């Protein structure tokens, strides 16, 4: 079920992201995403 | 979608849900009218 | 071991990127005069763009102990790109004391280090005195009445 | 004491054990956090970090959080620090595989 | 096979008997604790 | 199990109980192995089921030999379902190919002293040449680890950091066969094959196998230790 | 203190989730999320732009210059993009590796060419478009979408090249890189 | 009402005040029903009038609807939709039902009779006369009885019930001779909740399920009239404690184990719930992942059967550790899935290679595909996917929030019970209140603890 | 042969080898050869 | 390992009835309040 | 050798605990 | 390190556990 996801809320009159403190925690948090088990995965999506 | 004839009143659907949400609050109306007694 | 000067296969001069102070590690990325990465060691060895087997970069030493010398074969070029992340590259000597590869801190770290939580813990110490001094009559408990 | 084997037998001791316990936790904190100040960090262990390269069966969670920090450090840096002007290109982007 | 195995794990054993004997062990012990606090039953 | 009873078991009554990981065993026919009809087959349905795993080590006298291990990675170890071509001689003479199917899988044994040695128990492009009671030949061991594996470290082949970037001043030349060089070369093993139990009306085989293959090297960094497996195997003629 | 009011009840700013942008001699439609990276992994780029979200999803606009008079005489769609295999990246891998798994031998990186056609335009450009599925031994994010559009034009070779993750393509990113590649006109 | 002068229980436990007053008792107790009633025909109604034909249901944020198209109404093959008027229906019966409920507890909280002892005996009760007790749990048993059986009914007579199992899809399917079989039956009831095993999660099919139904209705029937006929043994009355609190304590154990129950069923079982309606469970889009993949990259050749992952084990076939041929990554956790998509591809070794060459089915192809974009991952404000996801997709799978708010209402429940129990045992044994200051009893037990 | 027990300063390693203990948990035997069921009753064994 | 089987079925059983028998064996009356 | 100062010290301090539990100064009530 | 880290640990262990045991047997004596 998740924590709030407010990853590209933000945009401007054109439509282009303006980037919050919530994009640089989700920066962050796919650094960890990347890089847990770094051998596991054969397929991109993270289902299991 | 509800049927064509009942289709003039999904305004009053739409609100029915949060009635017993209503329903715990208006209990606090009460205590607090009888100044929680 | 003298400045290292990094050109690609057309000519151009390139800069590796130094490390900052908060990274522990850091990725060799080589830039050209103009702000534009042109070289880099790739994590990813497929699909890359900017291996300095791709670009063709040499390296050349000027003023140290390989002064005059060029090295073209990219596993020389990459490691002396990764020294010259760290600033100026020079040779080590570390059979002597056993040195682990690891860096260290310098007295003038150690001192603040050292004198800043000092200073913390007599902020403590001082309120705590000055407590002391204020409340003595109720030290041992309050008056009862 | 029946329970847990150990009881507070003190009241006065118990109030002040209540007021220590939370204002040392935070003084000691707070020193790490003047340590981290001049980058004096607890970082790694070189031990276990010469084994791990001198051994690549050699994995423990300590090894496991030390390449989740290079993640979190390589994908954070160019969006958090613009100062630094990286322009990192995705190929020097530490992955594992397929995700 | 190289070596020997249960082979219990899934296929909806109930309360994980594979033997018999597991049943009897578990009936006899329940009954004997249950005897005993039925021949000390009127009792505090 | 014969194969006409594993088909006619379902998916749930074999489902949790091993019998996925065996063989099938033909009860009927005789071991004439002669009986059965030269030809060219199109082999279908090979299997082979491991029975002992045995790993060449030495002694601190200087005795080598091989011991026997424990299995660590479960019923994970069986071949099955392989597709091949075979030519079966009037004199009694065979040719015998693995053309492709489920022809490896990663096995780990521990030794006697809690050695955890993995290998890939494999018979890919398995070229056996000779006769009906044992035919022999050479198979390709590929490499344990894919070139996109990553150390513990982060360090690997087609991806890595190349290098121990946590020492920023001891990733030298003296831990070359660690990070500077990650080694994926393919090895090869030895098979030999016998002939046993023919059934010539519905043309199936069994049999016993003895393989000799490497272990994995990790990636370079340590020598590899030989494992003698020996087992059964089922196959399909045509 | 440049007093401007501010915009309530001012019913809808553009969403069409694309922006126009006119180069030197094209004209094409950007994702409106994405941002401008000043990136040039071939020479001759005269435009990026990569997603906010990953740099995965990027798009690039090669100038170049040419000698033929059409992209016709590049002989046929395949024979054009045979000649373009710089544009997926080099295996930077030198060590001999048959334990991939489909994929050949020492080989980390494939590309299907899932199709080629010929676009011809109003203004008499025809144009040549690629799909083709680039996919890795790690495969990163399921393989990656590359779409080319290439013309001739003046005397330079126009090429559109967009990219897109296999996650992001049925994540719904395909929407909108064929919304760039089928706006890529040059003339 | 009353006040904490004369009951000794403040505003904030004032419903305390209605332990010894059966009709004012009963007032609160239909009156809930009522609410009960009212917010399923109100959120029936909520879900109908946002209700999208052309879209999945549980694309739309639905819970009611898929329990009724289970059921097996206004749906067909697929489970697709063909009409919600059964829907609305439901949602008007439940919501007129409500306002009578609602009169009813209405007036018995107001000015009903506030006990029901002196002139109703027959609903009169005092909390320690068991026999009373048995009997009102005697009748209950035999309502619920009733409704087990209006469920067997309903799927023998009239019209079925949806199977996710029928060939070619699912289908609303008439259960012809249920599983009566006693050890069919209760070896779900004993069997470990453990990976393989999952308890009664792992009912899957409709026959199990009606006959479960048929015994539980049979012995709720037979338990009724076994508690209107009978008096608590003596063993019973020991172990026991007899008051409203304890027997509400007792119930709080009990739903709390039901609403745990009920949170592994949302999210592991796609027979009673079908992912036709409810989306596709955890394991269902991890393996339709791993086969959507497996069938996109044998269209392109690459010998799926012989492809090796990094680690060496294999990129889309693997072993199971009892050697079933399953899927390979990380989805091998999810290796005892069963699912109406991929059965018909597995024989007795599990995924059968020349059967997963040549016999993928469309209809499979796009379930799997299906079940793969709308994996039950999303974020609480309804971002669908992983947490690293952007904001494109407004998606969370109505099995997640089931799961999710039962597990929590189970543990409240739990906690409940704790508290109930405890004072339940404490106010019979007389020191709910506190010590006696006089007579504690620590002060009369020996030291040393 | 050349580096026994005695020449690695063992004091109580003897004295578990003159009653029978000659095996260890780590698959070696005390004469050089190898133990592959070293039993309960190792040195690892008698010291845990 | 069935022996350990039966040894931990045994043990658990016998726990598990000693805890089911010793709450059957009047505990609401083993407290010190009055009543 | 680090591996023995570890398990001496945690062996050490659950040694602590057990004096501290049953050989504890009794709380005396007077 | 392992000789260096060896004695600060046991001197960090010894000489406190001296201070506090010198402390507590003079006061169970006392009382
Ligand atoms: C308890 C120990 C853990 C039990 C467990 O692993 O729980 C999971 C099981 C379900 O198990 C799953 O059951 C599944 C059944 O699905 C199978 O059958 C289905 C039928 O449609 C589908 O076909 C599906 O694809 C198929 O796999 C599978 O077998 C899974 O492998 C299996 O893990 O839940 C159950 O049995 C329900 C039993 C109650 C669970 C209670 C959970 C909370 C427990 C304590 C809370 C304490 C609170 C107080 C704290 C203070
Ligand atoms: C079937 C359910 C049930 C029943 C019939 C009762 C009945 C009783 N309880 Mg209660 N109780 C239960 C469940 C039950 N409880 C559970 C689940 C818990 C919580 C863990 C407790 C905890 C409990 C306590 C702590 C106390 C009672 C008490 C009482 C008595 C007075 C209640 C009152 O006046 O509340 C009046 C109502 C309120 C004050 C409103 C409470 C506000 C709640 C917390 C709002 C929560 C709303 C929230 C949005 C829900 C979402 C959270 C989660 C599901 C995600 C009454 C006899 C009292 C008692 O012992 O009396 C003898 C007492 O003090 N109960
Ligand atoms: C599920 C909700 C629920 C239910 C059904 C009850 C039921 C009861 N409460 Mg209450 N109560 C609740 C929750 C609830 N409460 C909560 C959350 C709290 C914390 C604030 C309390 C705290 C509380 C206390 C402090 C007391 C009770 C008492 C009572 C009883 C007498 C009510 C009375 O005289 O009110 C009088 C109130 C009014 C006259 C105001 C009007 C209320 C009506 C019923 C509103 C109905 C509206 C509805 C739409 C009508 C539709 C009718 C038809 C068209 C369908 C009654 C049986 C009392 C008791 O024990 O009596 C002895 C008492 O002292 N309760
Ligand atoms: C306990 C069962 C339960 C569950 C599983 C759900 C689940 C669902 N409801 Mg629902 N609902 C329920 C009870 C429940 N509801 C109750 C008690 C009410 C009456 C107030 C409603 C009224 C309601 C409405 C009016 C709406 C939903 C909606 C939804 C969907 C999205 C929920 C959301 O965004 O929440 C966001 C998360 C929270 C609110 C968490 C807050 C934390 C707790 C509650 C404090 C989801 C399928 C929406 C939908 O898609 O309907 C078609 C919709 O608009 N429900
Ligand atoms: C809503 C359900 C309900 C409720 C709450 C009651 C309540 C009661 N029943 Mg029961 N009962 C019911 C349904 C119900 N029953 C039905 C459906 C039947 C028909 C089968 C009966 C038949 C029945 C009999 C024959 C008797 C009662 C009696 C009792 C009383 C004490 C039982 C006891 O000690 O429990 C606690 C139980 C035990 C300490 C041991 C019982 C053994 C267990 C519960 C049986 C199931 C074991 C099995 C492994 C469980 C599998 C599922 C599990 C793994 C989750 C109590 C008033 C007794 C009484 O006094 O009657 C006059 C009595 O002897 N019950
Ligand atoms: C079941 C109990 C038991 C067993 C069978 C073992 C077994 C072992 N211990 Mg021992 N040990 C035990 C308990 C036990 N111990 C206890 C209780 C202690 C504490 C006192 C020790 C302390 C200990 C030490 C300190 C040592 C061992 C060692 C040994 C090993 C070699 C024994 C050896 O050489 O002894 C030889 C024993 C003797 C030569 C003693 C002979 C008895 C004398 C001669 C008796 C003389 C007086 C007598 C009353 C005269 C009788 C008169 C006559 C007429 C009857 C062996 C594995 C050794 C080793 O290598 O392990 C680390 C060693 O160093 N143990
Ligand atoms: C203001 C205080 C101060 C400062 C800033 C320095 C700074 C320096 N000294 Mg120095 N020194 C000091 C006072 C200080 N010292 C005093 C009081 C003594 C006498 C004991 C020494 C004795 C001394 C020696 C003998 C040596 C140094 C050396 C060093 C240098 C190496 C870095 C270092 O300190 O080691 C690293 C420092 C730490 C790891 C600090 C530990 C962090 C805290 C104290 C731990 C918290 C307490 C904890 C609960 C203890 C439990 C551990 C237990 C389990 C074992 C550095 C320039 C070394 C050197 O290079 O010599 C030329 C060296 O060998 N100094
Ligand atoms: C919620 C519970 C859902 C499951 C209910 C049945 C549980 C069950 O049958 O377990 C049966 C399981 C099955 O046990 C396992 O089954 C496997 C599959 O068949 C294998 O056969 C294993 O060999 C076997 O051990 O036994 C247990 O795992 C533990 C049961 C003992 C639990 C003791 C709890 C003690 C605490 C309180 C007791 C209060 C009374
Ligand atoms: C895995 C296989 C085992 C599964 C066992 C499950 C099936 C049998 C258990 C169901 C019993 C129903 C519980 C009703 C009584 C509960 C409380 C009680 O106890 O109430 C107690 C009550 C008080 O009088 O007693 C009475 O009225 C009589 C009530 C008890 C009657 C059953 C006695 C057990 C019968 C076999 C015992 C053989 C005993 C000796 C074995 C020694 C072997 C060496
Ligand atoms: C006791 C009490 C309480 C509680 C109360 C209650 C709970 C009540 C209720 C009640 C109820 C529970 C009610 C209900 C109701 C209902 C109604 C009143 C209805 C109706 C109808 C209509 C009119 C409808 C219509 C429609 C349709 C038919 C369909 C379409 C749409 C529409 C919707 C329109 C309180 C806490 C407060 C306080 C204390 C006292
Ligand atoms: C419908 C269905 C089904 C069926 C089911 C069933 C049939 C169930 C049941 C069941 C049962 C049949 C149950 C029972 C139970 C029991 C319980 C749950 C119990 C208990 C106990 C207790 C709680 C006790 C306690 C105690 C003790 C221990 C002693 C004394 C004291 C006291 C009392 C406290 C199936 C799955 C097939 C399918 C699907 C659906
Ligand atoms: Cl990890
Ligand atoms: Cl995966
Ligand atoms: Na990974």
């Amino acid at each position: 079920l998740n924590g709030f996801n407010f990853n590209q809320s933000v945009v401007d009159s054109n439509g282009r992201v303006l980037n919050t403190w919530a994009d640089i925690i989700n920066r962050a948090n796919l650094g960890m995403e990347v890089m847990h088990e770094r051998n596991a995965h054969n397929f991109p999506l993270d289902l299991a | 979608k509800l049927p064509e004839a009942y289709a003039p009143f999904s305004p009053i659907v739409d609100v029915l849900p949060i009635i017993p949400v209503l329903f715990i609050l208006l209990a606090f109306v009460w205590q607090a009218s009888v100044s929680f007694r | 071991l003298g400045h290292a000067s990094f050109k690609d296969q057309e000519g151009r001069e390139l800069f590796v990127r130094r490390m900052p102070t908060f990274f522990e590690t850091f990725p060799v990325v080589l830039i050209d005069k103009d702000g534009v990465v042109r070289a880099d060691v790739p994590f990813r060895k497929a699909e890359s763009k900017y291996s300095i087997e791709q670009v063709g970069v040499s390296v050349t030493f000027y003023g140290g102990e390989l002064n005059g010398l060029t090295f073209t074969d990219p596993s020389t070029v990459k490691k002396y790109a990764r020294k010259a992340q760290l600033g100026e590259i020079f040779e080590f000597d570390r059979s002597t004391l056993q040195s682990d590869g690891v860096f260290r801190s310098s007295p003038r770290g150690w001192f603040t280090f050292g004198h800043l939580s000092f200073a913390l813990l007599f902020f403590f110490g001082h309120i705590w005195h000055g407590s002391r001094t204020i409340f003595r009559d109720v030290f041992a408990g309050i008056d009862e009445d | 004491s029946q329970i847990f084997g150990v009881a507070f037998s003190n009241k006065r001791w118990l109030h002040f054990f209540m007021l220590f316990v939370p204002v040392t936790g935070l003084w000691m904190s707070a020193l790490g956090v003047v340590g981290l100040a001049l980058n004096l960090r607890a970082y790694d262990f070189v031990s276990q970090e010469i084994r791990a390269a001198e051994d690549p069966e050699f994995e423990t969670f300590y090894t496991k959080n030390i390449l989740l920090n290079e993640g979190i450090r390589a994908w954070m840096a160019a969006q958090d620090q613009p100062h630094e002007k990286l322009t990192l290109p995705e190929e020097v982007l530490p992955r594992g595989n397929a995700l | 096979l190289v070596d020997d195995r249960m082979n219990g794990d899934g296929t909806g054993l109930p309360f994980g008997v594979n033997d018999g004997i597991l049943g009897w062990v578990i009936a006899g012990t329940l009954g004997t604790i249950w005897a005993i606090y039925f021949v000390s039953q009127k009792d505090l | 199990l014969t194969y006409d009873e594993l088909q006619g078991l379902t998916y749930l009554q074999v489902k949790g109980t091993g019998i996925a990981n065996t063989c099938p065993v033909v009860e009927q026919g005789t071991s004439n192995v002669r009986e059965l009809k030269p030809g060219d087959y199109k082999l279908e349905k090979f299997c082979m089921e491991p029975t002992s795993f045995t790993v060449k080590e030495e002694d601190a006298k200087g005795r080598e030999e091989f011991v026997k291990t424990k299995l660590l990675t479960r019923l994970t170890y069986g071949l099955d379902g392989m597709n091949g071509s075979m030519k079966i001689n009037n004199d009694g003479s065979v040719e015998f190919r693995e053309d492709e199917g489920l022809d490896y899988a990663a096995t780990t044994v521990k030794l006697p002293g809690g050695e955890y040695v993995p290998f890939l128990f494999t018979i890919k492009e398995f070229d056996g040449k000779g006769t009906l009671d044992s035919f022999s030949g050479d198979f390709l061991v590929p490499s344990y680890r894919g070139s996109t594996f990553l150390d513990p470290k982060g360090r690997g082949g087609a991806t890595g950091y190349d290098n121990a970037i946590a020492l920023p001043a001891k990733a030298d030349a003296d831990e070359i066969q660690r990070l500077n060089n990650k080694s994926y070369t393919p090895g090869k093993g030895s098979a030999v094959f016998s002939v046993a139990k023919v059934d010539t009306e519905t043309g199936e085989i069994a049999g016993v196998f003895e393989s000799i293959q490497p272990s994995d090297t990790e990636m370079g960094a340590h020598p590899a230790k030989d494992i003698k497996i020996t087992g059964l195997w089922y196959g399909q003629l045509t | 203190a440049y007093g401007e009011g501010a915009n309530v009840f001012g019913r809808v700013t553009n969403k069409s989730g694309f922006v126009p942008y006119a180069g030197d001699s094209f004209a094409l439609l950007l994702p409106s999320k994405w941002n401008p990276s000043d990136e040039k992994e071939v020479d001759s780029i005269v435009l990026r732009y990569a997603d906010n979200f990953d740099a995965v999803n990027n798009v690039y606009v090669i100038a170049q210059d040419t000698d033929k008079s059409s992209i016709q005489d590049y002989g046929s769609p395949e024979e054009f993009i045979s000649q373009f295999g710089y544009l997926l990246g080099r295996q930077a891998w030198a060590g001999q590796t048959v334990s991939e798994g489909g994929f050949d031998a020492n080989k980390v990186s494939s590309a299907a060419l899932l199709g080629v056609a010929t676009e011809k335009d109003k203004k008499g450009k025809t144009y040549y478009k690629f799909e083709i599925l680039s996919r890795t031994a790690d495969g990163n994010e399921g393989g990656r979408h590359q779409l080319v559009k290439a013309t001739v034009s003046n005397g330079k070779l126009y090429l559109l090249k967009v990219q897109a993750g296999d996650k992001r393509w049925f994540k719904g990113t395909d929407k909108e890189c064929l919304g760039v590649l089928d706006s890529f006109t040059v003339v | 009402g009353r006040d904490q002068e004369t009951t000794g229980f403040a505003w904030w436990a004032g419903n305390a005040r209605l332990i010894n007053l059966s009709g004012k008792l009963l007032g609160a107790h239909v009156a809930h029903a009522g609410l009960i009633v009212f917010w399923a025909g109100a959120m029936n109604l909520f879900e109908v009038s946002h209700f999208v034909p052309e879209k999945p249901m549980y694309e739309q944020g639905l819970i009611l609807l898929p329990h009724i198209a289970t059921l097996g109404y206004g749906v067909g093959p697929g489970g697709e939709v063909l009409d919600t008027f059964p829907y609305f229906v439901s949602g008007v019966l439940h919501l007129i039902s409500s306002a009578v409920l609602g009169f009813g507890g209405v007036y018995h909280s107001l000015i009903g009779p506030e006990t029901l002892e002196e002139s109703y005996p027959f609903f009169g009760y005092v909390w320690k006369d068991k026999n009373k007790m048995t009997n009102i749990l005697g009748y209950h048993l035999i309502i619920l009885g009733c409704g087990a059986w209006l469920l067997v009914l309903k799927a023998l007579y009239f019209g079925g019930v949806y199977d996710t199992w029928a060939p070619g899809g699912g289908d609303v399917r008439i259960i012809s001779n249920p599983t009566t079989n006693a050890a069919i039956i209760f070896g779900y009831i004993v069997k470990s909740p453990f990976g393989g095993d999952g308890w009664i999660v792992s009912v899957d099919n409709l026959e199990d399920i009606i006959g479960g139904h048929i015994w539980i209705g049979t012995l709720c029937i037979l338990g009724g009239i076994w508690h209107i006929y009978t008096t608590p043994w003596p063993w019973a009355r020991r172990a026991f404690v007899w008051s409203g609190e304890a027997y509400l304590s007792y119930s709080l154990a009990a739903v709390s184990l039901m609403g745990f129950t009920a949170c592994c069923f949302a999210w592991f079982n796609n027979t009673a719930y079908p992912s036709e309606f409810y989306g596709p469970t955890g394991p269902e889009a991890s393996q339709a992942q791993a086969f959507t993949f497996l069938v996109r990259d044998q269209r392109l050749g690459a010998n799926v059967a012989s492809a090796q992952g990094p680690t060496g084990l294999g990129k889309y076939l693997m072993r199971s550790p009892t050697g079933e041929i399953i899927f390979g990554g990380e989805t091998m956790r999810f290796w005892d899935f069963r699912g109406p998509w991929v059965e018909p591809l597995r024989g007795p070794s599990g995924l059968d290679l020349v059967k997963l060459k040549n016999d993928i089915q469309p209809w499979q192809e796009r379930r799997a595909a299906e079940y793969m974009t709308h994996a039950p991952l999303g974020s609480l404000n309804s971002v669908g996917g992983v947490a690293t996801e952007i904001n494109a997709v407004n998606f969370v799978s109505p099995r997640s929030w089931l799961a999710t708010s039962h597990f929590c209402l189970g543990f409240f429940f739990f906690v409940g019970h704790l508290w109930h129990a405890g004072r339940a045992r404490a106010a019979a044994a007389g020191f709910e209140k506190g010590i006696d200051r006089v007579d504690e009893p620590v002060l009369s037990m020996r030291p040393l603890d | 042969v050349l580096n026994p027990m005695w020449r690695q300063g063992m004091f109580v390693l003897p004295f578990l080898t003159r009653l029978g203990v000659t095996q260890s948990w780590g698959g070696w035997t005390i004469s050089g050869e190898t133990s592959s069921n070293p039993g309960i009753w190792s040195y690892e064994g008698a010291a845990a | 390992m069935l022996t350990l089987k039966i040894f931990v079925y045994t043990v658990v059983t016998f726990f598990v009835g000693l805890f089911i028998f010793g709450f059957l064996s009047n505990d609401p009356s083993r407290n010190p309040g009055k009543g | 050798m680090e591996a023995l100062v570890y398990t001496f010290l945690l062996i050490g301090t659950l040694g602590i605990i057990f004096f501290s539990i049953f050989f504890r100064e009794p709380p005396r009530i007077a | 390190v392992n000789i260096l880290g060896l004695t600060a640990t046991a001197l960090f262990i010894i000489i406190p556990t001296s201070f506090l045991l010198i402390l507590y047997v003079k006061t169970a004596a006392s009382e």
